[PDB]
């Protein structure tokens, strides 16, 4: 929820 | 008028029609003299000795709608105490007939037959064990359903109720027994309605009994002797409790043997050369056991349910039986979806399993695999792509030799997925070749299921390559431009023919995104007129392609976009208020798009579309209200909205003034507009029950806060959206929250999802008001601290990562810091996770970076500790912690020891230090940790410190790589495709130009002292000039 890491082409 | 009804039923010769006037006579009951006892009368006699049971219960169906209308008031005050005698009778005929018309009273749901309770709980205490009648078991199983809703009628359980109920649920556990042994599917299907009815009980009429149900229905669906409908039947209502009572289940800790069950099933043959070319039952056992586990990792916990597939992972796929190795890699596949971080931690396992899969001989088995990545590809988009080397060979190979329609289909679909993620610098290898392929299929091909595949894996080049695309960009639409000929005669079009034509429409758009508006416009204006035409059309389908054109069009041409709106927005608007039930799915996705092209476009519009704001939110709004699938989306596009208001008035992003607001930073006009969205917000996540609902408003609400500030929640000085806004999100940390409740139970990764929105609320107010958050930090900072310390990883991840950002947020003005430090030094020394040592170093070199008191003493054994943690990821570096995670690790360690190095040099012995450092340099990610290393570096050198001096030609050689880094990142810049930003901010590697300056600065001295060593460097050298 800090640092570490936790839309495309699609809509 | 109404007695006719009755007589063609006692009388009519053909016995056909004694009951279709049945049928009817009950529906004109209540509508329609003296002699309504004559014919109450003919019915009872006929319903005890007609002939067949199809005209016995004809008649009593009537009997039970006279009964309820019959007693307005006591008009027939002895029909319930004759029932109740017949029911005990001697003739077992008698009382089954007898129980079917009490259950036609219940149905009638009658409010007087709550005066009757203890009566019915009595008499089906017996008639539930009938040894005569199953069907009389049956039927009072079935009435057993109605009482127990009468009991929680009441405003207050009886309990004397509750315990005679719940004395009956082992009955009818009997009864489904019985059912089975007999073969009455018929009746075996309406028993595992009443156990479904069992979940939604109080808990006080049903005992402990809902673990055991599911227990029991477990025995019912492994068994293969059991019919297919009745085990189908069992997984169903495992499904349902799941749904429904997963806090039982959790009790049980019957999350794995559930997963376990359900792997069983989903082993069992099934008719191969249908799955391989009928293009699509869930009514089998092994594919109802795939929505088992699809809605058990939803649920659950990761442990639960992921960790029992990957343990089975290994022994099923190298089973001999195809069958085995195709469930564990549609398991996989069905798993993605409810636990996407865990199945990414497990990638050194799958993937290779993917590609395992791939090469069997079996194609079931290469179908399964190929679903299996299709399903990774959506839910962890990047991550599988970058294992494009290993997988565009084997599928390539697998389009090329397919014998099936099903497999071709899913090769080019796991193609497609592959593609649109993959790294624009690796698809230019690729370009060339992938395109000739997919147009020689498109020739190929003549199926539109086929060709709606390949025109789809054709955008997703486009996509990933961006300004690489503009040499297939005319031939691609003048091939595809026959896809869209005659868009409004959608009358003698079949399905896949429409989804063809929409296909070819929404990938035109994303060509435009690719290569920009100038090599776009020889096209533009035919292209346009055509989505509008598919606007028109009767095809929901149709419609929702269009919207996705335009909303990529307001990309493309922003302002120069504008004149199109006044005819635009009212078909948009014709769209958001359409009634949605036939659900009509189209709509539905057609309501999305449609949503998402009325965004896009209010950002592109600017000033333009300030008369349409007041509208669009009243449209919206409604949606909110009254929409049945749209709300979030509706709301999200509010917020979209209020973005485009605000930066229409030139409020920049992240340029916002820090603090409470006493007035307002935005004009009045713009305050309307977030005053009533903010309203909105508030009023979809107090006391609400969705928690996909509340997440979306916490996750609506930390992005626009980050983007504008405090003015999002509060302004003129009142903070009484503020205040409502943290007790909503303080409930949802604490667990209590409406959302949460239908301490350190294992969370499904939904639920830890909605812990982190929450502790995002506070990690963006507290950047926004930096000092002035103390106050508000106060409550929840006891639950964050406490959240470090729990069972799970995550949460201890979260809150940790989360304290780290919100030191950051409140700098040198927090008055917590050295409590604060104090928590992350314990979780920087003793934690068991990698990833949450990785977060608390960062946390802990910000609050020592902000302490202004003494921190001697913790200097020495936080350097012990990142010592250490650089030797737990040193070695795993060398052979649940990703790679990832390791290398970030080094990153923020190194950040942290800069950071101390520039706060205290004294404190920090430098000559093991700084190669320390050194040694992990130049990084592989988390380039934001640059910026105090940076820092030290010119520190160092600018006091000719030795022991950097000493190391000039490491320093050049990790600044030859960032400059090579940092152009490679502005080339990528401009030929990317528009609006792929994701990551934009992640690959920087300054944090700021002027500390940009500084090091070209710094370069350009160490160029004079070493005597042009910097030159040296081609890189540096053009940099350095």
């Amino acid at each position: 929820g800090g640092k570490a890491p936790r839309a495309s082409k699609a809509a | 008028a109404l007695p006719a009804l009755i007589h063609i039923l006692q009388n009519s010769s053909n016995d056909g029609i004694k009951q279709l006037a049945g049928v009817e006579a009950r529906k004109q009951v209540s509508k329609h003299a003296a002699t309504q006892t004559s014919v109450k009368q003919s019915l009872l006699n006929s319903a005890f000795n007609e002939g067949k049971d199809a005209v016995r219960h004809a008649n009593a169906r009537v009997i039970a709608s006279i009964g309820s209308e019959e007693l307005d008031e006591k008009k027939w005050p002895e029909l319930i105490p004759n029932l109740l005698q017949a029911a005990c009778d001697s003739n077992p005929k008698i009382r089954e007939t007898a129980i079917f018309i009490i259950l036609s009273l219940l149905e009638s749901f009658n409010a007087n037959l709550a005066l009757h309770i203890d009566d019915f709980l009595n008499l089906f205490a017996q008639t539930i064990n009938d040894s005569a009648s199953l069907e009389t078991r049956s039927l009072s199983a079935q009435a057993l359903s109605y009482v127990s809703s009468l009991i929680e009628e009441e405003g207050e359980i009886n309990p004397q109720y509750a315990a005679k109920f719940a004395s009956l649920i082992p009955s009818v556990v009997q009864v489904l027994d019985a059912t089975i042994r007999e073969g009455d599917t018929t009746n075996t299907k309406l028993i595992f309605n009443c156990l479904n009815d069992f979940l939604l009980l109080d808990s006080q009429l049903t005992g402990n009994t809902i673990a055991d149900l599911v227990k029991l229905a477990l025995q019912i669906a492994v068994n293969s002797d059991v019919d297919e409908d009745i085990r189908v039947f069992a997984v169903q209502f495992v499904t349902s409790a799941l749904v429904y009572r997963k806090s039982k289940i959790n009790q049980a800790k019957l999350g794995p043997e559930i997963t376990l069950a359900a792997l069983k099933v989903a082993s069992e043959e099934i008719d191969v050369e249908d799955e391989l070319t009928n293009e699509d039952e869930e009514n089998t056992p092994a594919l109802t056991a795939l929505r088992l586990i699809s809605n058990a990792s939803g649920e659950l916990s990761p442990s639960q349910v992921g960790v029992p597939i990957i343990e089975h992972l290994p022994t099923m796929l190298s089973s001999s039986n195809p069958f085995e190795r195709r469930s564990i890699l549609l398991a996989i596949s069905v798993l993605v979806t409810g636990s996407p971080d865990y199945t990414l931690s497990q990638f050194d396992k799958i993937i290779p399993a993917t590609v395992t899969g791939l090469k069997d001989s079996e194609a079931v088995v290469q179908l399964a695999a190929l679903k299996c990545i299709v399903q990774l590809s959506t839910n962890l988009q990047d991550e599988v792509a970058r294992y494009h080397e290993q997988y565009l060979p084997l599928v390539i190979d697998i389009i090329d030799s397919a014998k099936h329609v099903v497999i071709y289909k899913y090769a080019t679909l796991a193609l497609d997925g592959l593609l649109e993620f993959i790294a624009h610098n690796d698809i230019i290898k690729y370009l060339d070749p992938l395109m000739n392929k997919l147009f020689q299929m498109l020739e190929t091909q003549q199926s539109p299921k086929l060709r709606a595949a390949i025109v789809s894996a054709i955008g997703s080049c486009a996509f990933a390559a961006g300004s690489g695309f503009v040499p297939y960009f005319k031939t691609s639409v003048q091939y595809l431009q026959q896809f869209i000929q005659n868009v409004s005669q959608i009358e003698g079009l079949s399905e896949d023919d429409i989804e063809l034509k929409a296909l070819t429409f929404e990938n035109i758009s994303t060509m435009g995104r690719a290569v920009k508006s100038a090599a776009f416009a020889e096209y533009a204006e035919p292209l346009v007129n055509a989505a509008y035409e598919a606007i028109k059309t009767d095809s929901a389908r149709l419609r929702e392609s269009g919207y996705a054109f335009i909303a990529n069009m307001a990309k493309v041409y922003g302002k120069d976009f504008a004149p199109f709106l006044q005819t635009i927005i009212p078909e948009i608007f014709k769209t958001l208020e359409q009634e949605e039930y036939q659900v009509n799915t189209g709509i539905a996705y057609e309501k999305e798009v449609a949503a998402a092209a009325l965004s896009e476009l209010a950002i592109a519009s600017k000033e333009h579309f300030l008369e349409y704001v007041e509208p669009s939110l009243k449209v919206l709004a409604e949606q909110v209200n009254e929409s049945y699938g749209l709300k979030e989306t509706a709301l999200h596009s509010m917020w979209a909205i209020v973005k485009a208001v605000l930066l229409t008035a030139n409020l920049k992003e992240g340029e916002y003034p820090k603090g409470v607001p006493s007035g307002s930073y935005v004009d009045a006009s713009a305050l309307a507009v977030i005053q009533t969205v903010r309203e909105v917000s508030l009023n979809n996540v107090i006391e609400e029950v969705e928690t996909s609902m509340v997440i979306s408003v916490f996750q609506d609400l930390s992005e626009m806060l980050r983007l504008f500030g405090p003015i999002i929640i509060m302004d003129n000085g009142d903070s009484t959206h503020l205040d409502q806004l943290c007790r909503e999100a303080l409930s949802v940390l604490k667990g209590e929250h409406a959302c949460q409740t239908i301490e350190d139970l294992d969370a499904s990764e939904t639920e830890a999802t909605l812990l982190d929105v929450a502790l995002d609320i506070y990690v963006a107010l507290s950047t926004n008001l930096v000092g002035g958050f103390a106050q508000v930090f106060t409550t929840a900072k006891p639950v964050i601290l406490q959240l470090c310390q729990s069972k799970s990883k995550n949460k201890r991840s979260f809150a940790v990562g989360a304290l780290s950002e919100i030191a950051l947020g409140m700098r040198d003005e927090n008055p917590f810091i050295q409590e604060l430090l104090e928590a992350l030094i314990i979780s920087l020394t003793n934690d068991k996770s990698l990833e949450v040592r990785c977060n608390a170093s960062y946390g802990v070199g910000l609050l020592i970076e902000y302490s202004s008191f003494d921190v001697s003493a913790i200097y020495s054994p936080v350097l012990k500790s990142l010592y250490e943690i650089l030797s737990v990821a040193d070695e795993k570096n060398l052979a649940e912690a990703t790679k990832e995670i390791v290398d970030r690790t080094f990153s923020n360690v190194c950040g942290c020891v800069a950071r101390m190095i520039l706060k205290h040099q004294n404190l920090v012995p430098l000559e093991h230090t700084i190669p320390a450092l050194l040694s992990h340099l130049p990084f592989n990610t988390a380039f934001e940790e640059y910026d105090p290393i940076f820092k030290l570096f010119l520190k160092l050198f600018q006091e000719q410190n030795s022991t950097i001096i000493n190391e000039a030609p490491k320093v050049i050689a990790i600044f030859a790589t960032v400059f090579e880094k940092e152009s490679e990142r502005i080339e990528l810049e401009t030929n990317s495709t528009l609006g792929r930003e994701e990551n934009l901010e992640k690959r920087k590697q300054f944090q700021s130009e002027e500390i940009k300056q500084q090091v070209i600065e710094l370069l350009k001295h160490l160029n004079q002292q070493f005597n042009g060593a910097v030159a040296q460097n081609p890189v540096l050298a053009q940099v350095i000039a």
